[PDB]
């Protein structure tokens, strides 16, 4: 259930093809980027009382963002990415410092993981829903906030921690 | 207009396939949506009509972070570059501090079995092993030097000093590492202890580790001359083999394509060629030939032609009739196909098996050739190297073995023949053979490794020859053609003899339809004879 | 006509061990110089001991934290060096052996002696063999390499020559020589290499340099088995047109001995004449030259070709005849000077080298 | 077989005195559970095992941990999430995979004996065939290609996919600051635009009019 995905690639094709990593602090933390979306989105309609859930659903990206980030989120390129990550600031906010292109790579795995919970069909479809809406506005402005201009490339150093 | 579909029809035609005619029309389209210039366009045609200068030109008249080279690539602009204490302005303005490479590959890579004989592995062993045993002499020795050195220094002082005298981690020497390095595989695991004694003390430790060292050295030293003993016999059995990086392999590949099926497909091969250039259009004339050979030598010829009746005259499945009319055939016939009895060309209508003989025989008289040229090159060299030598004052200009004298590499030659011969009837063990043969030719020794096999067949096609009544027919025809003086002659004549030549042609069309006929053109220059063969 | 020549030797530098099995031995260096002993030629050379290079002086190129790094790494501290082990790409390719430091000051020191001299107008040819490293980078050891003395080098020399040309001859690609000098117009980098599943696994033809940097290193990949004819026919233009376009003030020639026939890593057919008359064309030009050493993993080639070339530098003719001499028995069972190449096929083909060769001249056309 | 390593060393010494990863599907340094066969990386635990970390003695998976463990013990989308990350704590940390729809999509050779295969394919610059050179094919189209007569030539041979001179993905790949997919999605315009042979002759006719319309 995604809408203008192929962005993905290019994050693949720079992150397992071209050998190209991401920035440690890049900016706009994920968690940033849901409160951007829980203030975006509580401006839409006019008496918006169903924000008791939206901050709610957007607060469970973050937590869904925290244990999940580093098992099947990740690719053995970005592995010691975040064996450094977690060897320098473990105290920090793990939900946090990794970018935006990171985040739309749990909503595909979701897709397949959700297939493992037996949710009821009310809040199933509520959840769809949201998902749906946050990929379309991701597509709104995936150019504003995507930049895969800003990707440097791994010296023979890194090639030796990661393989 | 129709210029541009005969155009486009004419670039069907020499292009052949519809796929890269599409890609061809992916490019003009691509140049249709204003997003190609012309200069560019003509730039992406190139590689599709680059060999048509033709199609090239009348089409011209027609018409009317960053990453560079393949392995260097850019670091990011908020990396914090390692910090240099050492930068003056040169530093600055000349280091390259953007662009990196990347080794894709580490050294010593899986390279044993890729390139490298079998034999140059021993050689290489037996290198990392007088490497170890000479270092660790070396070792031992400059370390005895140095401390033989220090206890001189201490035995030229007053006794009251002595005991004052102390030395530091270099151990009287140069280097920090080496002595306590040499100490420590002298001694083991008590090496910290001498090593304290003799840096405490130095006046009654080092007489007893010099003495110990000498000792150790004296026993390698010994050691060392039957381990070199040992290793000779070694260089002497693989180094000329190391140098051979074919003949394991050139044996299999000659005793393939010296087959009758590998000698028609090559020349099949260029025959289904030249069909398809012709099929494209291709600025080519539909006169070439199809492969182009040269000898250079009749006295090659002569001794090609005594080593097929040296070896057919011990035959004895062939009788004495036979042999007979072999000899009449390579002796007299061979030679007036050769015309040795400018602008001179003789033509030769042949079946399968008289071109199996021919290029065999073509074969064999290049590899004598090649064989004949090493020679000369080796006596040129030997004379102009003993010439070199004679007058050579060495360092004023500011065992072993014995090399074969003039008389034998000269002789080198005639004893290969000898040798061939030999190896012809079975006399000599092929293994003796080959290392007698590497032993005078060193790398090119190759070439005549497999002759006796490539004899044998020339042996059996000259059988075949003899056996079968199409060779008889058209070696008939060709002496009844000549006799006319229309098959071969003058240069300058062709015209007026090319008709009756066709008639010949004919002839050869009627009299094997249903076999393969090839044409073979003689052509005589300055000595040499280029032989041209193509199909029909 | 004859000139006075430079010769840079520390006698310590062949006892350096480099592990067991490792291709990669000083050793032949200290034969080298005893083939020159009994060659008779130290009487027409001055052999100097190179001053060890001081940790200020190896961070002109190299950050402090890698001079730290090998200042201090030692065989018996491995455990708590690991990570940085990792990180600094010391291990089974590079080895830390024992006075790994001093083999690296000694090859350093006595290639920025030479480069000093060289500045200072005393001598216009210098020779050190156990240098040449050239597979260094800034921060990390590769290719056996772990000091680029040659960049330190050609550093000391920028100092009073404005243009510098480096010739690399080493069957490897001279990947940080060139990506030292990738981007500045004071340096050419004309390199030679074997091309294709080897190490570095860089240097193509379309490498060319950056931004100011640009057209100014010129790389030749080649396939296995060239032979001394193709070497001289496509050296001798090239290098002519080189200095005709660059018109330099220093050379810099990597004497890698790898390239030779029978080599246990290279994979070319040279000769050791083939070899040498590269030195022999470099010095027809007259320009202070600065030759190194580097590759040569055949080490009885590697100590005939260095013994031939430091005679031909001398402008003498030595005997073919090889002397007595300490390791004597190495150079069996010919015991010739000269070597005979093998009958390996010669994967490059003439028209091959005629559009790497054309390729390269339209290149160097661009020069201003 | 005579080595000659042993006695050198043995007279050298000093005396002294007396296969794949189960989670990533890889290889590399992998850690066997002693229960079942499976195998994990060191970055492939959860949570991932450092050098120092490592206990003596057996190592035990994750799967087998809960499989003695539950031996042993023998609109708020709050609810939803506390079930997330419950499911997201019982996974294994294998990979990311994207999905299949998007990251999916001989005869010019001597024979066994050794033999010019007939009928003969050949060059497109010589139309000669692979007798004199080996001969390379393009995977996009079956045009064959030498070595050597490429402009530049190759040195090596192309171990991957290899894109020939003529396929016009060439001036597209020319930029080297466009995305991946940008340069994708134009490749696969021309991967399916055929049989349009009326519009390009008109096309190119209309460009040829030396007086524009
Ligand atoms: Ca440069
Ligand atoms: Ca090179
Ligand atoms: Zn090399
Ligand atoms: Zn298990
Ligand atoms: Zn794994
Ligand atoms: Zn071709
Ligand atoms: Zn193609």
């Amino acid at each position: 259930p995604e809408e203008l995905k192929p962005w993905l690639v290019d994050d693949w094709d720079l992150i397992t093809r071209q050998k190209q990593l991401f920035y440690l602090p890049a900016k706009k933390n994920v968690d940033s980027i849901l409160e951007d979306y829980a203030n975006y989105k509580k401006s839409r309609g006019n008496t918006d009382n169903k924000e008791y859930a939206v901050n709610e659903v957007v607060a469970g990206i973050k937590e869904y963002f925290n244990v999940m980030l580093g098992t099947q989120l990740l690719y053995k390129f970005e592995r010691p990415q975040y064996a450094e990550i977690l060897a320098d600031h473990p105290d920090a906010p793990m939900s946090q410092v990794y970018g935006a292109p990171h985040l739309l790579r749990l909503f595909v795995r979701i897709g397949a993981m959700l297939a493992y919970t037996p949710l009821d069909e009310k809040s199933l479809a509520l959840l769809l829903n949201y998902l749906h809406d946050f990929l379309k506005y991701l597509a709104k402005n995936s150019a504003t906030l995507f930049s895969a201009s800003d990707y440097e490339v791994a010296p023979p150093e890194y090639h030796r921690k990661a393989v | 207009t129709l210029q541009e579909f005969s155009f486009f029809d004419k670039v069907r035609r020499v292009l052949k396939s519809q796929e890269v005619y599409e890609n061809f029309l992916r490019c003009i389209a691509l140049f249709n949506q204003e997003l190609v210039s012309g200069s560019e366009l003509l730039q992406l045609v190139s590689p599709f009509l680059g060999k048509f200068p033709e199609l090239f030109a009348q089409f011209k008249s027609f018409l009317g972070c960053k990453r560079i080279g393949s392995s260097y690539r850019a670091l990011p602009k908020t990396y914090q570059q390692p910090k240099c204490s050492g930068r003056t302005a040169i530093c600055k303005e000349v280091l390259n501090d953007t662009w990196v490479s990347f080794p894709s590959w580490s050294e010593d890579s899986t390279f044993v079995s890729s390139k490298k004989t079998p034999y140059e592995e021993q050689l290489h062993r037996c290198e990392d092993e007088r490497f170890e045993l000479d270092v660790v002499l070396e070792t031992n020795l400059a370390t005895i030097r140095v401390l033989e050195s220090v206890q001189k220094k201490l035995s030229r002082m007053a006794p009251e000093d002595q005991e004052k005298f102390r030395l530091d981690d270099s151990l009287g020497g140069t280097s920090e590492v080496i002595q306590r390095r040499a100490i420590y595989r002298i001694y083991g695991d008590k090496a910290p202890e001498i090593i304290e004694s003799l840096k405490k003390n130095p006046v009654t430790a080092v007489p007893v580790v010099l003495k110990r060292l000498k000792a150790k050295e004296e026993e390698w030293r010994e050691a060392q001359q039957g381990f070199n003993k040992i290793w000779r016999e070694q260089y002497e059995k693989a180094y000329l083999k190391s140098l051979d990086h074919q003949a394991v392999n050139f044996k299999q590949n000659d005793t393939k394509a010296l087959r009758s099926k590998s000698l028609l497909n090559e020349i099949e091969s260029v025959y289904d060629e030249h069909q398809e250039q012709h099929s494209e259009g291709r600025s080519a004339p539909s006169s070439e030939p199809h492969l182009i050979f040269v000898y250079e030598d009749r006295q090659i010829l002569e001794d090609a032609a005594a080593l097929i009746s040296y070896y057919v005259k011990r035959q004895p499945a062939i009788q004495k009739e036979d042999q007979g009319t072999i000899h009449q055939l390579l002796h007299q016939f061979v030679p007036s196909l050769f015309f040795s009895q400018d602008d001179v060309y003789s033509l030769f209508f042949a079946n399968n098996n008289w071109y199996f003989f021919l290029r065999l025989h073509q074969t064999l008289c290049s590899r004598l050739l090649k064989i004949y040229r090493q020679a000369q090159k080796q006596l040129l060299e030997y004379r102009t190297e003993k010439e070199r030598e004679k007058l050579l004052c060495e360092g004023r200009r500011e065992l072993r073995l014995k090399q074969p004298s003039e008389v034998e590499l000269e002789e080198y030659y005639p004893a290969f023949l000898d040798m061939v011969r030999s190896l012809l009837e079975g006399s000599i063990d092929p293994t003796q053979y080959e290392d007698t043969l590497r032993e005078m030719f060193t790398i090119h020794a190759y070439v005549g490794f497999t002759m006796d096999k490539l004899v044998q067949n020339i042996a059996r096609q000259l059988h075949h020859l003899v056996s079968d009544d199409v060779c008889l027919k058209v070696v008939e025809l060709y002496l009844n053609e000549k006799k006319r003086g229309a098959a071969g002659g003058n240069l300058s004549s062709r015209c007026v003899r090319a008709a009756r030549e066709t008639s010949y042609q004919w002839k050869a069309e009627r009299c094997m339809a249903d076999e393969n006929c090839f044409k073979v053109m003689f052509l005589q220059r300055k000595g040499q004879v280029i032989m041209t063969i193509e199909l029909l | 006509g004859k000139k006075k020549v430079c010769y840079y030797y520390d006698g310590d530098i062949g006892n350096y061990y480099y592990g067991q099995g490792h291709p990669m031995k000083p050793h032949r260096i200290r034969m080298t110089h005893n083939l020159l002993l009994n060659y008779g030629l130290y009487r027409k050379m001055e052999i100097y001991r190179p001053h060890k290079a001081t940790a200020e002086e190896m961070t002109k190129y190299h950050s402090d934290e890698y001079i730290k790094f090998l200042r201090s790494i030692r065989p018996d501290n491995m455990s708590e060096y690991s990570k940085q082990m990792q990180r600094f790409n010391v291990g089974e390719d590079c080895p830390v052996f024992d006075g790994l430091f001093e083999f690296c000051q000694l090859s350093t020191g006595g290639s920025v002696a030479g480069a000093v001299k060289l500045n200072r107008q005393q001598t216009d040819m210098a020779v050190n063999w156990a240098g040449g490293l050239h597979h260094a980078k800034k921060s990390e050891a590769s290719g056996f390499c772990y000091v680029n003395d040659i960049v330190l080098a050609i550093l000391e020399l920028l100092k009073y020559h404005q243009r510098v040309l480096y010739i690399d001859i080493d069957i490897h690609h001279g990947d940080g020589v060139e990506e030292a000098f990738y981007t500045t117009d004071r340096v050419m980098t004309v390199s030679f290499h074997k091309y294709g599943e080897y190490f570095p696994g860089t240097g193509d033809l379309r490498d060319i340099g950056a931004g100011k940097g640009k057209y100014y290193a010129v790389n030749f990949p080649m396939r296995d088995g060239i032979d001394d004819e193709s070497y001289g026919q496509i050296f001798k233009p090239i290098i002519s047109k080189v200095m005709e376009m660059y018109q330099p003030s220093a050379v810099v020639l990597q004497c890698g001995a790898d390239s030779l026939s029978g080599d246990r890593l290279g994979c070319f057919n040279l000769t050791v004449k083939g070899h040498a008359k590269c030195v022999e064309v470099v010095k027809t030009f007259n320009l202070p030259l600065l030759m190194l050493g580097g590759g040569g993993y055949t080490i009885r080639n590697v100590a005939r070709c260095w013994t031939y070339e430091t005679a031909v530098a001398l402008d003498c003719e030595i005997p073919n005849e090889l002397p007595y001499n300490d390791y004597f028995e190495y150079f069996g069972p010919d015991f010739k000077l000269h070597i005979s190449p093998s009958n390996m096929t010669n994967q490059n083909t003439p028209e091959y080298m005629e559009k790497i060769k054309q390729r390269l001249f339209e290149n160097l056309r661009m020069l201003p | 077989s005579g080595g000659l390593m042993e006695q050198i060393q043995a007279l050298l010494a000093p005396p002294k005195t007396d296969d794949s990863c189960d989670s990533c599907k890889e290889g590399g340094d992998l850690l066997c559970c002693d229960h079942c066969p499976a195998a994990f990386h060191l970055q492939c635990c959860n949570p991932p095992l450092s050098e120092e970390m490592l206990p003596p003695g057996e190592w035990m998976c994750h799967r087998c941990t809960v499989r003695r463990k539950k031996r042993e013990q023998k609109p708020q989308l709050r609810r939803p999430f506390e079930l997330l990350i419950a499911a997201a704590m019982e996974r294994n940390p294998t990979q990311f995979q994207l999905p299949n729809e998007l990251t999916c999509t001989t005869q010019h050779e001597l024979d066994h004996n050794g033999l010019v295969p007939l009928p003969v394919k050949v060059c497109f610059t010589c139309n000669r065939s692979c007798r004199v050179a080996p001969l390379i094919q393009c995977d996009y189209c079956p045009l064959l290609f030498h070595m050597d007569c490429l402009e530049p030539p190759l040195t090596a041979m192309p171990l991957g996919r290899w894109m020939c001179p003529n396929h016009i993905e060439h001036v597209v790949l020319n930029q080297k600051n466009m995305t991946l997919s940008n340069r994708c999605q134009v490749f696969d315009r021309f991967q399916d635009t055929v049989s349009q042979h009326v519009v390009k002759v008109d096309f190119l006719n209309r460009i040829h009019k030396k007086h524009p319309p």
